[PDB]
């Protein structure tokens, strides 16, 4: 147990999941979380984690999800859906969703994708739209719209036509930079008294992974 | 950037 170069790598992974109502309401909503600390030190040093709203231990040199926690008030929701729905004669289906990001523009959410249903009297499916990508898998049965990165506080609409036939909610998906949850790490103080090495003396490093688990809007 | 660490502000 005696490394050269000390370093410590916190991960802090989210899944922020929501329920909207087709209004606005926020029908349910919470996130569950676990930090994972990989570490490398020398020695047995009793270590002091920060937050929000602190844990002291001896880090099993290697890798441990060190807590695990789950809010539920007070949540950052990185997307707002908002569609509009207009009937017609029982020929076409005018459908049109619209995403929004809440965050700092200086952070850029990837791997984004929303599935707006379609209903099983489908015959064809039109879409355009000036931002990322969709194909309406008739499988699956939706719109797959797929975007590859997006800044936050900006806009971006999908214009569909589902062409009915004789005779649920959007889901949305995406990951993130940034903890929804809130949380945030402070500090971790890295004390080995045995040893020559100090805390102010290591090299520390801490993501924030927010991944979107249930994120559906009622239409 | 998702996965790209940063450092702590001791």
């Amino acid at each position: 147990i005696k490394y050269r170069r000390n370093e410590l790598f916190l991960d802090v992974l989210e899944s922020v999941n929501l329920l909207m109502s087709p209004q606005g309401q926020v029908l349910s909503a919470h996130v569950s979380g676990r930090v994972v600390m990989k570490s490398y030190l020398s020695g047995m040093p009793e270590c002091k984690f920060g937050m929000n709203d602190s844990i002291s231990f001896i880090p099993p040199d290697g890798e441990f999800e060190l807590m695990r926690y789950r809010t539920t008030k007070d949540i950052i929701l990185p997307f707002r859906v908002i569609p509009l729905v207009r009937e017609v004669g029982r020929t076409k289906l005018e459908v049109k969703v619209v995403i929004k990001s809440n965050f700092k523009p200086s952070l850029l959410a990837q791997k984004i994708e929303v599935r707006i249903p379609t209903p099983l009297n489908t015959s064809g499916v039109q879409v355009i739209c000036m931002k990322g990508k969709a194909k309406y898998k008739a499988s699956e049965n939706a719109i797959v719209w797929k975007i590859k990165r997006m800044a936050g506080m900006k806009e971006s609409q999908i214009s569909a036509e589902i062409e009915l036939l004789p005779t649920p909610p959007i889901s949305m998906n995406f990951e993130v930079p940034f903890a929804p949850s809130g949380l945030k790490v402070r500090y971790l103080k890295v004390f080995e008294p045995k040893l020559n090495y100090s805390d102010h003396d290591v090299i520390k490093w801490v993501r924030y992974i927010g991944r979107s688990g249930i994120y559906e809007t009622r239409c | 950037t998702t996965g790209v660490y940063v450092k702590m502000p001791p």
